């Protein structure tokens, strides 16, 4: 079968982007003993070894989407991915707020209508749960107290 | 954050509280009291309740 590639986003701190960028386009593969990965099981910390000196990451959610396009003749392009994901190197905490590019800056907040927006559910589930497993459920719409 | 109108907990300003009684190891008749301050979600339930109730 053929599972679609998952692309994701790696920001750096600018320096160590200097170094990585310049080994990128060197092309050796000195750049892969060089640059590495590891991410935990909690699934949003990481840490990215760049030249083998650790730093701490984090894999945050991006307020758009992004779609990879690939061309052969720089006029047609072809859609390869979505991308929503970026591994941000130096829950609420793993939302992004702004975007990739300048103009798009605090989209989350300005440029994102309300509407659309609104973990509820699991809330619900468990609401669910807890009232199948008692034996006598008692209800009131409350006021202040 | 951008200022926005903050919404009261719900039009009638009322949240949601919900008593369940259940059996301990052994013998035991506990009774727990639970008071839902979300607004929203509390909303959504009490009309699952209502649902629920006519899927009879």
């Amino acid at each position: 079968p053929h599972e679609l590639e998952s692309q994701f986003i790696l920001r750096l701190p600018p320096e160590y982007a200097s170094t990585v960028r310049r080994a990128v386009q060197s092309g050796h593969v000195n750049l892969k003993d060089r640059l590495t990965i590891e991410l935990h099981p909690d699934g949003r910390h990481g840490i990215v070894r760049v030249d083998r000196v650790p730093l701490a990451s984090k894999l945050v959610d991006l307020p758009c989407v992004m779609e990879s396009l690939k061309t052969i003749d720089k006029k047609t392009f072809y859609k390869t991915a979505d991308i929503c994901q970026m591994l941000v190197s130096t829950e609420k905490k793993f939302i992004w707020n702004h975007g990739i590019t300048l103009p798009l800056k605090n989209v989350r907040k300005r440029r994102f209508r309300k509407t659309a927006k609104k973990d509820v559910e699991k809330e619900v589930k468990r609401l669910l749960s807890t009232d199948a497993e008692a034996v006598s459920t008692r209800w009131e719409i409350i006021a202040e107290d | 954050t951008a200022s926005v109108t903050s919404l009261n907990s719900s039009a009638t300003g009322r949240c949601l509280k919900i008593y369940r009684t259940f059996r301990d190891e052994e013998g035991k008749e506990y009774v727990r009291c639970e008071t839902v301050r979300k607004p929203a979600v509390i909303d959504a339930y009490v009309r699952i309740r209502t649902t629920k109730d006519e899927e009879f």
